[PDB]
């Protein structure tokens, strides 16, 4: 019983999982890069921030 | 005749300094290192820079170049006290470090529970305490000096000397062999037990550490305890084997940080630390 | 600014005061010793507990012995699986693998060979290297009860038994039947061959003949933490 | 009968490579060759925490960037000041045996777990008692692997019983319940709208799950061991996972499969934790050799190291502004990098 | 994504010989050790037998040293179990086991509960 029970539940999320709608791969790639490059200025590690202002420093 | 043993004392006092000084800042810098096991060798470390930074350079300059206690009458017992004492805690606070180690060995399970600072701090005050203790009968009159208007040295009498020198050294000395022979012994026996079979080296550091504190402090304290049998004694072997007595102080940093996993490994951090 | 120093003179005094709170609770922690009990699911690592005490995940049962106490922990409500949560004892005193030596339906599995793979698994795991294990061997009756009824499972399931010869170390007991002796001097052969083969020194085991009833097993584990501490002392001195 | 539903599973996963697989005409690795170079990235140990007694598991930034928290084997659940370093609170733990903490958005409460497999929700704004339990969220059948706060009355839960749950702090009870992992579940990461949320598992893949539906929408198994730490990338449209594979890999939920791979020849170590910097340029994740790496999110090439620490990297953690990265370890030592 | 694929079986007669064979795929086989598993009717999981990284050390239970052989390659990615001389308790479900980690020389696939590291498996019977 635990077997085909398990089974079918499997198959039904399965059935799901193929039906999803999805774009592109370079489109994700380019969406991505255009984020990265968009907000790299109030990142403190990738731009460092001035020493005066720095509270730990 | 130019000699070369100006370089050389001056040198030994410095090294012994900076040793001792980066001992402290290190500990007290690297706060981890703060642990009971820790504040006897701080000690020992502040007691050698004690003696580097105020018993050894006055020998080293005067002694060597003029000869001479050119320092008058007033400082002769001061500086006789300050070494007797500064030297004492030292061999003290090595016998203090030794009966530690002994009781932390054989008793791991129990005496590392009442292992703390305050216990350490009040067994150093105990240390320098006796330490100083030692150089009082000189103070109240009991054995006066054999100083001169020009010549600065300890008293020779028997009744203090002999009873200085086996608070000092001997009944320390033998203290602290009966540890280590009883550490080396249990060490050993543990060592042995865990053998199989088949089923199908602490010598060494002790031998180290005895040997470097017989061969530096033994031969002063001999001279010192025959000094009165003069029936005198060549001035180099009897500036020499003190000089071997501060050497012992200088080697210390080597000894019980080198040989101390947790030390050993710290240290070696200060590469990137200091950048 | 009195509104700002107000505030870092209240922050520093309950530092203080959390500061001292922190450091009686590291005497009482360093006072206290931590033990972890492992063993398969038959073991008699039950009745062991049971006799030491005179839905959650884990069970708490602290015995005192000469003054020291002592910390074991026993597995509750947890997976089978033991690779992501074996971990979080590398810290402990020493493990505790009670492996049930029961020779003979009834013969649902053959838990022996599953205890040595798990002895194994644990012995090489990288961040139990220093975690010493006390490897009690238990069920001794029951070993030797099937080794004189002669069905026993030592000469079958281990074909090396036929060559296998007592060691000249034994040490067995007045009254033991020379073939109980043989068999459990093979069993402790095995997981010593299992521990002895890595060289690293960085692991020690101590094996112990011994039954749940046994009212000497308190006494063993303290001995035991007392060696390792002992050992531990002489590493970091630099005497190891 | 068994033999209908396999079949039919196999086919369906068939087809859903082949529709991963023809939608592959670019990766990111091949575009990106143009951008930038990120440089050799360098941080110095601004802070330093101590006062822990054992080794630390896991920490939480606080939504201030002010607080810390930090969980210790020792029992101790320390409040910290990163500005000061002054330690708030120190509550002791019924349980030695945690494995995570949490700091919840507003700041209230307080959580933690282990292997005791119970969830303590400490309140820290109690008008008299400095700290006190407020509810214990028992139900688990497995050591709590990770947990996160939604509100100030839900948290989700994971635990080693391959099962995660959504808890009413109020009622205690579970209101609902994520199933599908064959292993445990190891860590959990909130997406930023906190409606959707990750969590890594030992079946060497990741499941993304629905807390208003409580169902699976997205599975992928680019990883070849156990998932050890899970996070969003800031878009909220794709994470990152740290395996025991000792590399780590990104996925785009959008683009349904891995978009870059991250590993050298000289690593072959498991990896402990990930995180994500602000603008998610930058992967920090903690590995087993005691130092931390920083991968090129973009490139996949390492602009810096974070080495100091003398354990494992049990944790690792960015500030919500990304100004200052924690780093824990097994040594009780808490480093913060800036 | 990990996947092992189980071949050969069928029922012989006692002592006869079979060739059990692992097409181990989707991952790097000279990374992780191998072992076979196999589970007898009514009854639990049980190892059977375990080869290293490139084959050097091998291992086999008490029940069946000797009998069964263990074998890899790593140009075909596939791992070998030649049985020989097959009696009728060796009846049982083989599986074909990898455990979590590479470079590691513990393994941990002896779980009773769903095993992420193993393959399906492949019935072998043998009864007069
Ligand atoms: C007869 C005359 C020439 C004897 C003169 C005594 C000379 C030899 C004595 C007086 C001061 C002494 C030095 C004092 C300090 C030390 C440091 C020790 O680590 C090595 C010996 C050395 C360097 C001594 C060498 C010998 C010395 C120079
Ligand atoms: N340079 C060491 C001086 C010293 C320390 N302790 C002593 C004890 C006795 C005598 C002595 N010469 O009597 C000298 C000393």
């Amino acid at each position: 019983t635990a077997s085909i029970a398990q089974a079918r539940k499997l198959v039904e999320q399965l059935k799901m999982e193929a039906n999803i709608d999805r774009i592109k791969v370079s489109k994700a790639a380019a969406d991505l890069m255009a984020y990265c490059e968009a907000h790299a200025k109030e990142d403190p590690l990738l731009t460092p921030v001035p020493a005066s202002e720095n509270p730990f420093r | 005749e130019k000699v070369v043993i100006g370089s050389i004392l001056t040198l030994i006092t410095l090294l012994t300094i900076a040793g001792n000084c980066l001992v402290v800042i290190s500990v007290c810098f690297v706060k981890k290192l703060r642990q009971p096991s820790n504040y006897l060798i701080v000690s020992l470390a502040l007691a050698d820079l004690s003696v580097a930074v105020a018993v050894m350079p006055f020998v080293s300059v005067t002694d060597l170049i003029g000869g001479k206690w050119i320092f008058g009458h007033f400082f002769c017992n001061v500086f006789i006290a300050m070494d007797v004492m500064c030297c004492t805690a030292s061999i003290m606070t090595l016998c203090v470090i030794s009966i530690d180690r002994y009781l932390g060995i054989t008793r791991p399970l129990t005496y590392p529970v009442r292992q703390n600072g305050k216990c350490m701090a009040k067994m150093i005050l105990s240390v320098w305490l006796l330490s100083a203790s030692i150089t009082l009968p000189p103070l109240f009159g009991w054995a006066q000096n054999v100083n001169d208007d020009k010549v600065c040295l300890i008293s020779q009498d028997f009744g203090y000397t002999i009873y200085s020198t086996a608070v000092a050294f001997y009944i320390p000395m033998s203290v602290m062999l009966f540890m280590y022979y009883q550490i080396y012994k249990a060490a050993r026996k543990s060592a042995a037990k865990h053998k199989f079979p088949g089923f199908p080296k602490a010598a060494t550091t002790l031998g180290i550490i005895v040997g470097a504190f017989t061969v530096c402090w033994l031969p002063f304290f001999l001279l010192s305890t025959a000094r009165p049998f003069i029936c005198c004694i060549p001035l180099w072997v009897e500036r020499t084997f003190l000089w071997l007595g501060y050497a012992n102080s200088l080697i210390n940093p080597f000894i019980y940080a080198f040989f101390n996993r947790d030390l050993r490994t710290t240290y070696r951090s200060l590469l990137q630390c200091q950048y | 600014t009195e509104d700002q120093r107000n505030e870092e003179k209240a922050q520093r005094e309950a530092n203080k005061k959390i500061e001292k709170q922190l450091q009686k609770d590291k005497q009482v922690y360093r006072a206290t010793h931590r033990l972890l009990l492992l063993g398969a699911g038959e073991s008699g690592k039950n009745t062991i507990v049971k006799q030491m005490r005179i839905t959650s995940g884990i069970f708490e049962t602290k015995f005192q012995v000469d003054k020291v106490n002592f910390h074991m922990f026993d597995v509750g409500a947890q997976r089978d699986e033991r690779r992501k949560w074996i971990q979080c004892f590398n810290d402990v005193t020493a493990i505790i693998f009670v492996v049930a030596s029961s020779s003979y339906e009834d013969n649902q599995t053959n838990r022996l060979q599953a205890a040595l793979k798990l002895f194994d698994s644990i012995w090489n795991n990288k961040w139990l290297r220093d975690t010493s294990v006390i490897l009690f061997l238990n069920k001794q009756d029951l070993l030797a009860e099937k080794v004189l009824a002669g069905k026993s499972k030592i000469e079958d399931y281990f074909p090396e038994f036929a060559r296998y010869t007592t060691p000249e170390d034994a040490t067995p007991e007045p009254g033991e039947d020379p073939r109980v002796t043989r068999a459990k001097y093979f069993i402790r052969d095995e997981f010593l061959r299992i521990s002895t083969a890595s060289g690293d020194g960085r692991h020690y085991c101590y094996p112990h003949f011994t039954c749940a009833v046994d009212t000497e097993n308190i006494r063993r584990v303290f001995n035991d933490c007392r060696d390792i501490i002992q050992r531990m002392h002489l590493r970091q001195y630099e005497l190891l | 009968e068994l033999d209908q539903l396999r079949q039919e599973a196999e086919q369906l996963k068939n087809q859903i490579r082949d529709a991963r697989k023809a939608c592959a005409d670019a990766t990111l690795s091949q575009i990106t060759n143009n951008i930038d170079p990120v440089g050799r990235i360098q941080m110095r140990t601004r802070r330093t925490l101590r006062g822990h007694l054992a080794k630390i598991y896991a920490m939480h930034w606080g939504t201030d960037s002010r607080l810390l928290v930090s969980a210790s084997q020792d029992g101790k659940l320390i409040i910290w000041d990163s500005y000061t370093t002054n330690k708030v609170h120190a509550i002791p733990l019924r349980s030695s045996w945690v494995m995570t903490c949490a700091y919840a958005p507003s700041g209230n409460y307080v959580a933690c777990g282990g292997l005791d497999n119970i969830c303590s929700i400490y309140n820290l704004k109690t008008r008299e008692g400095n700290v006190r339990v407020s509810r214990e969220l028992a139900g688990h059948t497995g050591y709590l692997s990770c947990c996160r706060f939604l509100d100030d009355n839900q948290i989700v839960t994971s635990s080693g019983d391959t099962t995660c749950a959504l808890w009413d702090i109020e009622t205690g009870q579970q209101t609902t319940t994520f199933t599908g992992h064959t292993g445990d579940v190891m860590s959990l990461s909130l997406a930023p709208d906190t409606r959707l949320f990750v969590s890594g598992a030992c079946d060497a893949s990741a499941k993304l799950w629905d807390v208003r539906e409580g169902m699976c929408r997205q599975t992928f198994t680019g990883h070849e061991s156990d998932i050890n730490a899970i996070c969003f990338f800031p878009n909220g449209n794709a994470f990152a996972t740290g395996s025991d594979d000792a590399t780590c890999r990104l996925f785009d939920l959008r683009a349904d499969q891995e978009l870059m791979t991250y590993s050298h020849d000289n690593i072959i170590c498991g990896i402990t934790s990930v995180s994500f910097s602000k603008s998610g340029r930058l992967l920090l994740a903690g590995y087993d050799d005691f130092n931390c790496n920083v991968w090129d999110a973009l490139k996949a090439d390492r602009a810096g190291v974070l080495a100091g620490h003398d354990n494992r990297v049990s944790c690792l953690g960015v500030t919500d502004d990304g100004m200052a990265v924690a780093t824990g370890s097994w040594d009780s030592f808490l480093k913060i990098w800036n | 994504q990990v996947q092992l694929q189980e071949s050969g079986g069928g029922l012989v007669q006692p002592g006869g010989s079979l060739r059990l064979s692992c097409a181990a795929s989707g991952f790097t086989f000279s990374n992780y050790k191998m072992n076979w598993v196999r589970q007898a009717p009514g009854k639990g999981l049980e190892w059977v037998s375990d080869i290293s990284q490139s084959g050097a050390s091998i291992s086999y239970t008490g029940s069946v040293k000797g009998r069964f052989t263990i074998s890899r390659d790593n140009a075909k990615n596939t791992l070998y179990l030649q049985m020989n001389s097959l009696k009728p308790e060796d009846t049982a479900v083989y599986y074909c086991a990898r455990c979590p980690a590479p470079f590691t020389r513990d393994c941990f696939d002896v779980t009773s509960t769903t095993y992420a590291y193993r393959g399906q498996g492949t019935q072998v019977t043998v009864s007069s």
